[PDB]
């Protein structure tokens, strides 16, 4: 299976975005912070990491940054997942380095379609 | 005169605008997905999908009852009603609505009182409730970020002729400046330590008009990275 | 500065509370509704109320971007990005998309172009269906209360070296003191006509700020008990 | 059966009121307006009415009014369900003589409790 790193602070939040990648038979590992998210890249490369912006700790800006920085790190696709809502916001993500910055609130279906395209090129 | 700024005021709409974004988003995320998966929901998985809507729900009206509040007490509408209550139950009580929010966050509520049980009191006492409730809340919100042992804690006394209130927190402190302004409306303490944190500034604008009708005054002392006291006096009759 | 006052911001903090608790109460009716009695619920009914939600939820939604698209235009960060769009599908697509609402009202939603179609112009798709359905909703919010040919009509057409959209309605009209403070953020006019319909008074301050955006510029004309045009004028290139 | 009268102008508060009083052996009259609801009293005679207060037309306030100038009318309880959150908005329709005025959003549940209630005493 495809494993998918989720990273939010929210546990509510987390946990509908893992039941619907769970439905489509992917591994689902969770972080509630950017740093977090790194020290698990210690443990596995995911194929794909769904990433909030305003999470304590580590923002997902900087977690977009620091992936760009190593080479083992900086080819996942990551899809921004968010509630910042701006043009300047999303701007921001893509030149860091995300593949696609999808706004909450999110349908759940739209989601897991980019997910799937992410996932098979 | 000197007021409200315009860009606290666009600050303010802003900050409406997400607090109220995360409940919604949990409300049509749960929503949708169980409108889309009724084959692949077990029974315990469909009714903690429909809690969380409703407890999200419960969240966000809490929110706009805050921005009625607000309304209200700019216009003097809001009345006291006062009434003898057992502030140990009060508090008591806070402490329990507050409980599930303070262990989302890793935070221990604690609540001692300096003084023997009850402690009756001349208060209105939905109006007192939600004075803590905002304290309790915010000593949740302004928490430490990674810490073991994460506190806030509620402190009952008698003294100069009435009942004190502290509300006493180990989270990231107010700076010197901003202390002077923390009870203003709108005003939220922009920082590398608040930047995640939601909230629209009313908070405790809400509590200190509301302590001011019950003839009370409210205060606080802080030290930046160690914590804060909120403290409440009110008469007692 | 003479600017908004204090008055209208505490009024506008009220309406934020009135015109979100209304999609909040169904959303939590329902949900609650649909915990209780997964036992008296068939299929379709779970269905219906699930479907119930989750467009309530999306009302909501728009109603939040209302106040961050304000907030965003407030703070210049909100900036256009054109391309080619046949004017026809838009309007078409923007009156789809107030179908039910229009309905829900009894209000009949209709297109008139005067000139062929397509109508090729160099705008913002995005935010100029916005403006569209800031203007087609309001034709509906402020309809006649009691009446059987109630409408709203787009009109298109080519003038002055640009498109000209006229929204046309047989509403209530607004009084000639009004007329010049529409389009003033946070300002509703305040009638016996108008108590119970639910706004915050941004939305044609939003629709003025992405027409002059684009250059162009939007006017009012309107008779009490009659219905009103609204007049927007954005360059062709 | 308890027969209801039930004002509020919204199609869809109407429907999820209407469903939980049916669920109690209920018969529902519904009225998209305070007129509306005055002119079915002259088919029937309620068990109790659930009013809103912001109506157009006729708002509940004037509704309650114009309930109290007949006596016919003026014994029929009635439950304000209504957002109008304000202490002064609650004495008002007390003192138009509502029976009880319940605060939206609501608890289905408790609403039921307070209809079983006023139809029992
Ligand atoms: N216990 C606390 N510790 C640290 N900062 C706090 C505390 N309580 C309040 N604050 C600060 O005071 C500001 C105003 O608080 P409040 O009026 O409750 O508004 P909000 O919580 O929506 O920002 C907050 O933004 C925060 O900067
Ligand atoms: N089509 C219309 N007919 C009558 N009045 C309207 C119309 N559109 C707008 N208005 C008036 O203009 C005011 C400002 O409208 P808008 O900025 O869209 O705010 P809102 O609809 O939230 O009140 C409305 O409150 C209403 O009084």
């Amino acid at each position: 299976s495809k494993k998918v790193l989720l990273v939010d602070d929210s546990a509510v939040l987390r946990k509908i975005v893992s039941f619907n990648l769970k439905k489509e038979g992917y591994e689902v590992i969770e972080a509630e912070n950017g740093q977090i998210a790194l020290e698990k890249l210690s443990e596995f490369t995911p194929d794909l990491i769904v990433l909030a912006i305003m999470m304590p700790v580590m923002d997902g800006f900087t977690v977009l940054k620091k992936l760009q920085e190593k080479e083992e790190w900086k080819r996942i696709p990551v899809i921004v997942l968010t509630a910042k809502g701006g043009e300047e916001d999303e701007s921001l993500a893509l030149s860091l380095g995300a593949r696609k910055v999808m706004r909450k609130p999110f349908s759940p279906s739209q989601f897991i379609e980019e997910v799937k395209h992410l996932l098979n090129e | 005169r000197l007021k409200r700024i315009d860009r606290m005021k666009t600050e303010f709409i802003a900050n409406i605008s997400a607090e109220l974004r995360t409940p919604l988003t949990a409300i049509k995320a749960y929503a949708e997905t169980i409108y889309n998966s009724l084959g692949e929901l077990d029974l315990s998985t469909l009714k903690e999908f429909l809690e969380v809507i409703i407890d999200q729900s419960n969240h966000l009206e809490n929110l706009l009852n805050e921005l009625l509040d607000f309304s209200r007490l700019e216009r003097k509408s809001l009345q006291i009603n006062r009434e003898k209550v057992d502030l140990c139950d009060l508090v008591e009580s806070a402490v329990n609505a507050i409980k599930e929010f303070a262990s989302s966050h890793n935070v221990n509520v604690l609540f001692e009182s300096n003084v023997p049980c009850p402690v009756e009191a001349y208060i209105d006492p939905t109006r007192i409730r939600q004075v803590l409730l905002n304290l309790l809340n915010n000593g949740v919100k302004y928490s430490k970020k990674d810490a073991p042992d994460k506190y806030v804690k509620v402190i009952l006394d008698e003294k100069d002729g009435g009942v004190l209130i502290i509300v006493e927190d180990n989270g990231i402190g107010i700076p010197d400046h901003a202390k002077d302004r923390i009870f203003e409306q709108f005003y939220r303490v922009d920082s590398s330590l608040t930047y995640e944190v939601p909230g629209t500034g009313l908070g405790l604008a809400i509590t200190k008009e509301i302590v001011e009708l019950h003839g009370g005054r409210i205060w606080v002392e802080s030290e930046v990275g160690k914590g804060s006291r909120f403290f409440v006096w009110i008469p007692k009759d």
